[PDB]
């Protein structure tokens, strides 16, 4: 068949793109997630509750790696996330086949956010309903970036996305400083996800991934139980 | 309203009306029945004589797809012979690529996916035709399928499509198609479509029958004149 | 068909009329009749009117 | 809660919802059907009912169980025309895995490719997003049996017990009380606890002519469909 | 009526209104009558004009040496199917070196005109083709319609005020399969005087006759050679 | 949420007079009954005691919209 | 008990009802649709039970309701607004026809030309039993009509 070839996103007479403003409403109703960088690595932590006891929690993953040293979480709707993961998996390869080098984390966000802007102007498509948090340690210094469905991006020290994100940002502002280790940032990322979870925060209700200079990796539920123990 | 203009929109209770509106157009075409016997399939179509000016043998609602596969249609006749062209063309690609005659479980699968493909987009409409496919093979026996405008197909021991659908298939299950050969079936096919369509609605009508099986040596063709005259001899004994 | 004296079926449309307080006087004076006949069942068919 | 054409095509509501997808979830419920899948310690069982309302219909052509690959079977709910089209894709995607990569596709990678295709329908404002569901079973090496569901929104997850259809919530409430007491599960107990799921939700207590059961086990990894005779063996043992 | 806009949209009753409106276009053009014997196929048309000094619009066209057609509707879509008609006849003559049979020609038209009756933003062809020709089976009279539904017939009439012509053809079609070319034509000419007001009938400049015949190539007769056929008719009874 | 319940417990441990009215009985049939029915509640709350007035379902009385035609 | 005729608006529905008024010598009683709508509350409800009590008195009697979609419009849930007083006259017409204390003395003939508007509570099986439709005249009936 064919497409529509006309933009269904227009300017309001008040000068606001209304469909992007509605896509941020779907982002705010997602699962809460926080991200903190502190002086040797970045901590990405999310909140994953299955609806019932029938679900296999070891089947899907919120925290995904992009390369050896770049991880990526979200807070939005599910099926839109897996599309731009597989897009960003590919974009890290065409950088590598040209330059023979792992991609900088800044240049990935240059190209992932260019996809999302291109997708909110072209013909016959609704914009994405996810916001991202991207970590990585390129040339020693770590990085923590946040995109949005409009296609912009920022450079955060610590931020929260999802439900009650305006309460997490007040909580992180009274908590974060310049000087923390990675294991301290893990402890304050669980302390800010406890603001909005249910009563039981077990080893499988959350999912944590870290970066070092050793590279991105994702925590197994063994040591996640040890971090969840002696917390709060 | 507004939820029923395109075929790309669901309703607020979750169904597509453009397919349901095209299903309603089938019950203004008249009646096509087809049952399979023990060793073959017999079609049957009663044909309305609209005026005297048309010629006996016009505008046949009973096609011939392949050498062994037959089609009896019911619906908007322009879409009937358009679906008959792709089914006639689909069997030609099977023999050219795979060497042998197409089976019915594959043929009705390829056609129904072609019919289903127009129930998805706003650029095209659903077809306004329902039709039957029947054949006979020496390695598979008799087969009988039927396709709605949505794209759903099933097997049947006997089916009916047209105006009076339930009023036709009520008397089909009075028969015993498991054991009868395709000779006495021909008299019983005609009889159940004389009791339908009272003479108040139509003045006069035309019988048209079809026929396949190993008695026809696998090839699909029309009945001879003398056999359908025996069924038309077996017409006016339903007044008792 | 079990009580016959202290069973109250109500159509839930006879209880409304165009006067000022006569619609709510019945609901007072049905349940005042209900306490006076202590084993009793109130039945209220088609309450969507009221 | 609505502004623009958000009731008609797949764009965002002012509340962040989008209604054409959640209209399509209750297009599954119009089939009048309910299927149950249960994962065991060394096996995987799909059970579902079949409702044949006619004697004139061939009862061997109404199977909602489909064989995708040699070791992968599935059950289909929702409307029939969209479900059979989605089986045709899954047969095609598994063959391209073997041709490109040289080994048998894992059952979670196949469910990912189906959910990625279904994502695009709710991603363009032109297509109708295929109102039917998807449940797969299969044996994986160093994983054992595993069960997956794919919905018409593009979501998927691995389950341990699965219900889909009209009586989905009543069946899952029955199964979650069954699994959390954590009895060990043999082969026949998973067959017993799956039949007694939809026998107590639907309250039927049937004979073996109305249901159909596919199974896979790590001694015979071929997806196989049970004969009605051996269905009756499990059924009379269920009535102690 | 929001169900009355595009060809794609079905009615809730199940009748696509854009097809039914193209039937109104063929009812606007002037009448024409075709009929056949055992060995001949004759179609007779009735022209119209705008002023008395403008010429009359012709309707009978020559497709091939054994096939001729007659149009009714808008003339621009008539030439669009006519140039498709001529092209499909001479390439079959180019490939197989044989006259293309008539019953196999019309099924190409029915597949041609069905395509724009299903797409989006595509009108139907408003046209009224009556086709007369020769197979190896003798004469054939075919009519079409913008619903892409062609009809096999033995005598038909289409155009403005054509129901009165059909009633004449029904009560005389027992005589048609016997007569020669002479009173086969003036059987059809008595149908065109039926479909007129009661004062003007056949003044030798608004009528045309085309015959294909068993040893006769398709021939169009115009406004002088009509006069041998046109003489020998009785006066209108009143 | 214990709206009617908490009023029951206050009336049980009070030492004051408790005056308990339902707020849909001021709509009597005869005109002028209601305004007489309002003002003798508080007069009874005056003469009797340092008392407590409890009015329930004020929505039967205090609304927003009116219509001076009926 | 209870017949319903429907279809396109010019097929002849009143014409059967005016025919039956001339044939049987019973107590014929006719109604307009919007006649059972009153400004004050409960008067359209009172007007229904007065009519069926009158046809209760003349014990051979049949009752006719024309344009039933005036009052029998489908119920709906909404806040802030919406008519309610029309449903009360409908919900007694459900009950005073059929339900508690039924009778076999009066017969209802109802006629509308649109069906999808109507409440399914009045199309159950017991309230309006035989739902016949009136198709447009095919060919031969038009030769008989004119
Ligand atoms: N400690 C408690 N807190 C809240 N509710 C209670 C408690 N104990 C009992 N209840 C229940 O709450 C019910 C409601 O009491 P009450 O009528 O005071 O609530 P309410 O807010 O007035 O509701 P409504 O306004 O609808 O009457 C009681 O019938 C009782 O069964
Ligand atoms: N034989 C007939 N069949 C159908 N309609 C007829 C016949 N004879 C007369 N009529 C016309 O049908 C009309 C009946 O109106 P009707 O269709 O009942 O209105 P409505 O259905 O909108 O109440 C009369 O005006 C009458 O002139
Ligand atoms: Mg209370
Ligand atoms: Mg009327």
């Amino acid at each position: 068949e064919r497409g529509y070839s006309f933009s269904l996103t227009t300017f309001s007479p008040s000068g606001k793109l209304v469909q992007i403003e509605y896509a941020l409403a779907a982002v705010a109703g997602g699962a809460p997630s926080v991200g903190i960088k502190a002086a040797n690595g970045v901590v990405l932590a999310t909140e994953k509750k299955q609806k019932s006891i029938l679900y296999d929690e070891r089947s899907v993953h919120k925290v995904e790696p992009i390369t050896k040293h770049i991880g990526l979480v979200y807070s939005g709707m599910g099926p839109d996330y897996r599309v731009l993961v597989h897009r960003a998996r590919k974009l890290a390869q065409q950088y590598y086949l040209v330059y023979q080098e792992p991609i900088p984390t800044a240049q990935l966000v240059q190209r992932v956010a260019s996809v999302m802007q291109e997708y909110t102007q072209s013909g016959g498509v609704r914009p994405f309903g996810v916001s991202l948090l991207i970590c990585g340690w390129n040339e020693g210094r770590p990085y923590l970036f946040q995109s949005d469905p409009s296609g912009a991006y920022f450079a955060w020290k610590a931020t929260a996305m999802g439900k009650n994100y305006v309460n997490g940002k007040t909580f992180l502002e009274k908590r974060y400083n310049e000087d923390l280790e990675l294991e301290d940032a893990i402890h304050t990322a669980i302390l800010t996800l406890k603001e909005s979870f249910e009563g039981q925060m077990t080893e499988d209700n959350i999912e944590v991934g870290i970066c070092n200079e050793a590279g991105f990796r994702r925590l197994t539920p063994t040591e996640v139980k040890d971090y969840l123990a002696a917390i709060a | 309203t507004g939820y029923d203009l395109s075929a790309s929109t669901f309703s607020p209770d979750g169904r597509v009306f453009q397919v349901e509106y095209a299903m309603k157009a089938v019950e203004n075409s008249s009646t096509a029945i087809g049952i399979r016997c023990k060793d073959g399939v017999v079609f049957g179509v009663e044909k309305l004589v609209l005026s005297k000016l048309y010629e006996e043998g016009s505008n046949k609602r009973l096609f011939n797809v392949d050498r062994h596969v037959g089609m009896a249609v019911a619906g908007l006749l322009a879409d009937a012979r358009s679906l008959a062209d792709i089914a006639r063309e689909e069997a030609s690609n099977f023999r050219s690529n795979f060497g042998y005659n197409i089976p019915l479980k594959h043929l009705a699968d390829r056609v129904a996916m072609y019919v289903h493909a127009y129930t998805l987009y706003s650029a095209v409409r659903p077809f306004g035709c329902s039709f039957m496919l029947g054949s006979y093979s020496v390695n598979d026996g008799a087969q009988l399928y039927m396709i709605d405008p949505s794209g759903v197909s099933y097997g049947y021991w006997g089916c009916a499509i047209g105006k009076a659908r339930q009023a036709a298939k009520t008397e089909i299950e009075k028969l015993q198609m498991k054991e009868m050969t395709c000779r006495d079936i021909v008299k019983e096919v005609a009889k159940i479509i004389y009791i339908v369509h009272d003479e108040v609605k139509d003045k006069a009508f035309e019988l048209e029958l079809s026929w396949v099986g190993e008695l026809t040596n696998g090839r699909h063709e029309i009945v001879p004149k003398d056999i359908r005259e025996e069924a038309e001899k077996y017409a006016k004994e339903s007044l008792k | 068909s079990q009580l016959d004296c202290n069973f109250l079926k109500v159509v839930s449309s006879s209880i409304v009329d165009k006067y000022i307080g006569e619609s709510a006087r019945l609901i007072r004076e049905m349940f005042n009749y209900a306490r006076d006949h202590q084993p009793c069942i109130i039945f209220m068919d088609e309450i969507d009117a009221i | 809660s609505s502004a623009g054409f958000d009731r008609h095509i797949t764009i965002f509501s002012p509340e962040g919802r989008l209604y054409q997808v959640e209209y399509a979830f209750k297009a599954i419920n119009q089939g009048g059907l309910t299927s149950v899948a249960v994962r065991g310690k060394d096996c995987a069982v799909i059970v579902t009912q079949k409702k044949v309302p006619d004697k004139l219909l061939d009862s061997s052509t109404v199977t909602h169980l489909f064989k995708i690959t040699e070791n992968i079977g599935c059950v289909m709910t929702g409307m029939t025309a969209d479900s059979r089209s989605q089986v045709q894709r899954a047969r095609y995607e598994a063959a391209n895995w073997k041709y490109k990569y040289g080994y048998e596709i894992p059952v979670d990678m196949l469910c990912k490719r189906i959910a990625d295709i279904s994502q695009v329908y709710t991603q363009n404002a032109e297509m109708r997003p295929l109102g039917c569901c998807m449940i797969l079973i299969g044996i994986d090496e160093e994983q054992g049996p595993q069960v997956y569901k794919c919905d018409p929104a593009g979501y998927y997850c691995g389950f341990k017990a699965t219900a889909a259809g009209v009586k989905q919530t009543e069946s899952t409430s029955f199964l979650e009380k069954k699994v959390k007491k954590k009895f060990d599960w043999t082969f026949e107990q998973t067959v017993e606890t799956a039949i007694t799921c939809l026998s107590t939700v639907l309250s039927i207590d049937f004979k073996p002519s109305e249901i159909e059961v596919g199974v896979v086990t790590v001694e015979n990894p071929k997806f196989r469909i049970l004969t009605e005779a051996e269905i009756d063996a499990h059924l009379v043992a269920l009535a102690e | 009526n929001q169900y009355d806009n595009d060809v794609t949209v079905w009615s809730p009753q199940g009748r696509i209104h854009q097809i039914e409106y193209a039937m109104e276009a063929v009812k606007q053009g002037s009448a024409t009558v075709g009929l056949k014997s055992k060995t001949h196929a004759v179609l007779v048309a009735l022209k119209r004009a705008q002023s008395e000094l403008a010429a009359h619009q012709k309707k009978i066209l020559h497709v091939d040496n054994h096939i001729g057609i007659s149009i009714a509707g808008l003339t621009a879509d008539a030439r669009l199917l006519c140039n498709f008609m001529r092209q499909e006849c001479l390439d079959s003559r180019f490939v197989f070196d044989r006259p293309l049979p008539v019953s196999r020609l019309v099924s190409l038209i029915g597949s041609k005109t069905q395509i724009p009756t299903q797409r989006y933003g595509r009108r139907p062809y408003g046209v009224g083709l009556l086709i007369a020709g020769y197979d190896d089976m003798g004469p054939h009279i075919f009519q079409t319609c913008p619903s892409a539904n062609y009809f096999d017939c033995r005598a038909m009439s289409i155009g403005a005020r054509s129901q009165s012509a059909r009633t004449y053809l029904e009560r005389h079609m027992s005589e048609f399969m016997e007569c020669n070319l002479n009173e086969l034509v003036k059987h059809g000419l008595r149908a065109l005087r039926e479909t007129l007001p009661a004062e003007q009938d056949l003044t030798t400049k608004n009528v045309s006759i085309g015959i294909v015949g068993k040893d006769l190539e398709f021939t169009i007769y115009d406004d002088d050679d009509v006069s041998p056929f046109l003489e020998g008719l009785e006066e209108r009874p009143q | 949420c214990g709206k009617t319940m908490l009023a029951k417990a206050v009336a049980h441990h009070t030492t004051a007079a408790f005056i308990r009215v339902v707020g849909s009985e001021f709509v009597q049939k005869y005109l002028g009954e209601g305004p007489r029915m309002v003002r003798d509640v508080f007069r009874l709350a005056k003469e009797n005691a340092p008392a407590i007035i409890f009015i329930d379902e004020i929505d039967a009385i205090a609304t927003k919209r009116f219509d001076a035609q009926t | 008990k209870g017949v319903l005729m429907y279809g396109p608006p010019g097929t002849g529905k009143t014409l059967l009802a005016r025919a039956c008024a001339a044939q049987t010598k019973a107590t014929f009683l006719k109604l307009a649709g919007p006649q059972l709508v009153q400004m004050f509350i409960g008067d359209g409800a009172k007007l229904v039970r007065d009519a069926f009590a009158l046809a209760k008195e003349k014990a051979p009697s049949i009752i006719f309701i024309d344009e039933l979609d005036a009052i029998g419009t489908k119920r709906f849930d909404s806040e802030k607004a919406g008519d309610r007083e029309v449903q009360r006259t409908m919900l007694e017409l459900l009950n005073q026809l059929d339900g508690f204390q039924p009778n076999t003395q009066v017969k209802v003939i109802a006629a509308t030309n649109r069906v999808d508007i109507l409440d399914p509570a009045l199309l159950r099986s017991g309230r309006l039993d035989r739902k016949i439709e009136f198709p447009m005249p095919n060919e031969e009936a038009r030769a008989r009509i004119m």
